[PDB]
């Protein structure tokens, strides 16, 4: 997901539930917030390829056609290519809707390095009076790479589990927060800096 | 990607067809029309060597560029259509018709059937009818179109990119004639190549449907051969069993590239032929001048 | 080139009623329109392809129609769990002429019944007050339509150091969540006495405080 | 001639095609039997007392 | 409706759902409380016509191509002619059954000219005991063109309606009678006549 403006970034598909060659495979990407935009597509054959107007070849797909793989090449980025690159395969061999969209890739461009998340144990006080329901949770803040995985107690009780949308501060980094009841516990990870730091149950 | 390979393979076959035709499009200007000149003028420094009627096609093919611009106008609009015949009109002027090469099959044999059937079928089966295509289309216009700048082919040849159903492709255009069938059969209704998109991949034909005219003071004698004997042998007379009178004189003629009807001799040109001084004088009288022939076959007329 | 004009960027239309996306093409694309439901955080899910087939297991209420340039898309008997942004592409490929477009977009609201929301406040923990700053976090549960969040320090408005992020609907009572928070340095937080959060839905409002010491 | 066409081809597909596209595709079918016969039974075709 | 022995009349085909071009058209004619027969079709072209054995030149079918209307010519009409014109529109390009039936045009064969109708408020007299359950209506008579429309005070109230089917007398003229209940208001139209009177409430 870390990229320098300027830099390369080549990416994967990871829907793997069928041989990659025999079906249509488009690209798309969807800015955070935007609307889904379609990059590049490639044909079974593997070396007709389509792409969008304003790409303009500064993206390009490949197989690795031995490891059942579809790559895609990037140069010149901007701050306008940050987005969660979707591949999505078509249905069929030829042009067509899609069924089948992989997970998808956060890829963000920033002058700024990987960035460790603050984890911080947000509470209502033991002073104030302690009411049959009660209200806990954690919050992630001071990280720079997008994508957050918030699970509890290594997720055995997800019932009441009420995780939020990330956002941006003015300077670059983002922060969540994440809140829980139960009758009178947390595990936050981030892969891009591998921390995962669980405490203060 | 079987629509890739075929783009291809038919673009492989229809660039020397463009070609072609662009040496007498490049090389044919039109002047600013006046009283001094009242046709288009010919490279011919360019055009460098042609024989008459490639010249006098090159000039049909410059007649015919005004209605191929007025054609090629609906370009986008030639390129959406999905059935077999279809009618374009705009303006009502010059109303065009396009017919599509195996669009029947893909709207009655794939479409209805792909829910039957696996993709991996339905592609097979498409890729197998556009490459019988090319193998059926091959014959006419492959290499052996040498020249594309001729009206001289016949539209039954014409037709087999559209899978030789001739039929269709003159009753849609609204030709009717009491002699349709002998204009057909006696290789007098031509076409010709005017225009190719190696783009779109489609192509313009101008059909020449002529009407046929009685050669004034013209006959054709037919004689039925028969053995007769002499000196104890068979022999049979090797004489013209076709004989053209025109003005009363004496010709022989080229019947094999006509088509014979009950009542007259159906031809695309004047097939007539010199006879020698001889063979004349015997079918004047002179019965010592046609030779025999011995007949040892059991079976002869 | 190829583009499509998706109209309307949003809508809003109560639980039960029908609502209609139309989606516009530059070019003839002969019924090859595919239609998406994408909701936030989520990978986009088929809907109904070649205009008017609907995909497997999709309910009977979408509806699409369309042929050629114009076409739209039907959402009858309305639920909640309906509320997504909705897309429409083109995948046109005659053999010669290539249409390939996504639609900007209409994102899709499905009125609930009214709920006042629950609010609550959140102390900083020690740890937080280190370094020099600060993050209160005051959030809504179970609430609809939208609110206007307003934080008051001894009787004081403050115009910077607040960010929300409001959750996607509930697919069952169309309620959205909150999550405020607010942020300055731990000089600030210790010389101000009480920080009192106010959430505001239309007539009604909803106030939370909490002590200095302690919470 | 044509009946296979017309009951394995045109009947079967009748539900699945428009009314047009059918009269179309039957209309196609007779025209290129038509085009395919001439040659043997058009005016080529001479002498019938044979 | 109006034709006498002898005389010509031009009828229209009233479906209007279509292009009547494209589909196969037939007439069908019903003699009153009699079966149907059918008269004549026309194929999509427009000259190649189908006719039933009985006619023999007598009808003739046409199409005006540009008000997308279908035509159809008699002659030498007579009694028997008296029927109901049905035009019949025939699922397809080709021959076909009938999905769509158009309303049809009363034709009426006879020495007499139109006639206004005789609009008579039959009632229960003011003098009988009124129970709770009133039975109230109109009576129209005297009338030679067969086509009656029997509307109630606009038809605000069609619960209770209840016309009757028309009958000749024996010198030709029609005459029918309509009921209605309600607990404790009639206007009759005949528009060969142009006759639309309405009165005693
Ligand atoms: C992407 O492009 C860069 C520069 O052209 C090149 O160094 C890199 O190997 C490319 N990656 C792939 C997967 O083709
Ligand atoms: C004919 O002219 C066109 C346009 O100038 C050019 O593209 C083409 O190559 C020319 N063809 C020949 C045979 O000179
Ligand atoms: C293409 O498919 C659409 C929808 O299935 C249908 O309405 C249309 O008639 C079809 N066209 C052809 C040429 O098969
Ligand atoms: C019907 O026939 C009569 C007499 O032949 C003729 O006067 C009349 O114009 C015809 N009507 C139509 C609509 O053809």
């Amino acid at each position: 997901g870390l990229v320098k403006p300027g830099g390369t970034l080549t990416l994967t598909c990871k829907a793997s539930g069928f041989t990659l060659s025999s079906y249509w495979m488009c690209w798309v990407r969807q800015a955070p917030g935007k609307g889904l935009e379609l990059i590049a597509c490639l044909y079974t054959n593997g070396a007709t390829t389509w792409y969008a107007s304003w790409v303009n070849g500064r993206f390009a797909i490949s197989r690795s056609t031995s490891r059942n793989t579809v790559d895609l090449n990037m140069t010149s980025l901007t701050a306008a290519d940050t987005a969660t690159y979707f591949c999505a395969r078509g249905s069929g061999s030829g042009w067509s809707w899609f069924n089948i969209w992989g997970p998808g890739t956060l890829v963000t461009v920033s002058s700024g390095q990987p960035k460790a998340p603050s984890v911080f144990p947000l509470a209502p006080c033991c002073g104030d009076t302690p009411s049959s329901t009660v209200t806990l949770g954690c919050l992630v803040k001071g990280y720079l790479p997008e994508p957050v995985t918030v699970t509890w107690n290594s997720g055995t009780l997800t019932n009441g589990v009420r995780t939020f949308p990330s956002v941006r501060q003015s300077s670059g980094l983002y922060s969540l927060s994440s809140v829980v009841s139960v009758t009178s516990t947390c595990n936050v990870a981030h892969p891009a800096t591998n921390t995962k730091v669980d405490k203060t149950v | 990607s079987v629509m890739e390979n075929y783009k291809t393979r038919l673009n492989g076959i229809l660039t020397p067809i463009k070609g072609a035709l662009e040496i007498y499009k490049n090389n044919t200007h039109d002047l600013v029309g006046d009283v001094r000149l009242a046709g288009v003028i010919m490279a011919g420094v360019a055009i460098g060597i042609a024989t008459a009627a490639q010249i006098t096609a090159g000039v049909a093919l410059y007649e015919a560029m005004k209605n191929a611009d007025n054609i090629n106008k609906l370009k986008s609009s030639i390129e959406s259509t999905n059935e077999a015949v279809v009618k374009l009109q705009e303006t009502a002027e010059k109303t065009v018709y396009v017919l599509t090469a195996l669009q029947d099959y893909i709207n009655t044999n794939l479409v209805p059937t792909i829910d039957k059937i696996s993709c991996k079928q339905t592609e097979l089966s498409l890729d197998l009818a556009l490459s019988k295509y090319l193998s059926d289309l091959l014959f006419v216009f492959g290499p052996n179109l040498q020249d594309p700048v001729s009206n001289s082919m016949t539209i039954q040849a014409i037709s087999q990119a559209f899978g030789g159903n001739y039929e269709t492709l003159l009753r849609t255009l609204g030709y009717a004639t009491e002699d349709f069938d002998d204009l057909l059969e006696s290789d007098s209704i031509t076409g010709q190549i005017i225009y190719v998109d190696l783009s779109s991949y489609y192509i313009i034909v101008r059909v020449y449907f002529p009407i046929l005219t009685e050669i004034q003071q013209a006959y054709i004698q037919e004689l039925l051969p028969v053995s007769f004997n002499n000196d104890n042998s068979e022999w049979i007379s090797i004489v013209p069993n076709f004989i053209l009178v025109r003005n009363t004189l004496i010709s022989n003629i080229e019947i094999g590239f006509c088509l014979i009807t009950k009542r007259s001799v159906i031809c695309n040109q004047d097939y007539a032929t010199p006879m020698t001084n001889n063979m004349r004088e015997c079918l004047t009288g002179s019965t010592e001048k046609c030779p025999r022939e011995l007949v040892v076959s059991s079976h002869v007329p | 080139t190829g583009v499509m004009t998706q109209t309307p960027a949003s809508v809003e239309a109560a639980v039960g009623g029908t609502v209609t996306i139309k989606c516009q093409a530059s070019q003839n694309i002969i019924s090859s329109l595919a239609w998406y439901q994408q909701k936030p955080g989520q990978r986009p899910k088929l809907l109904i392809y070649y205009a008017s087939t609907l995909a497997s297991g999709v309910p009977s209420r979408f509806k699409g129609s369309g042929s050629g340039t114009q076409f739209t898309l039907t959402i009858s008997d309305l639920e909640c769990a309906d509320a997504a942004t909705y897309y429409c592409q083109s995948y046109y490929y005659s053999g010669i002429t290539y249409g390939n477009a996504f639609g900007g977009g209409t994102e899709v609201v499905v009125k609930g019944d009214p709920v006042a929301p629950t609010v609550l406040i959140f102390p900083p923990a020690a740890d937080q007050v280190a370094t020099g700053t600060v993050t209160i976090v005051c959030v809504a549960n179970k609430y609809f339509p939208d609110v206007t969040v307003t934080w008051e320090v001894d009787g004081t408005t403050q115009t910077t150091g607040i960010e929300n992020s409001k959750t996607p609907q509930n697919s069952a009572d169309c309620t959205y969540n909150l999550s405020s928070t607010l942020t300055l340095t731990s000089t600030q937080y210790n010389s101000h006495k009480e920080y009192t959060c106010k959430v505001t839905q239309g007539t009604t409002s909803v106030v939370q405080s909490f002590s200095r010491k302690n919470c």
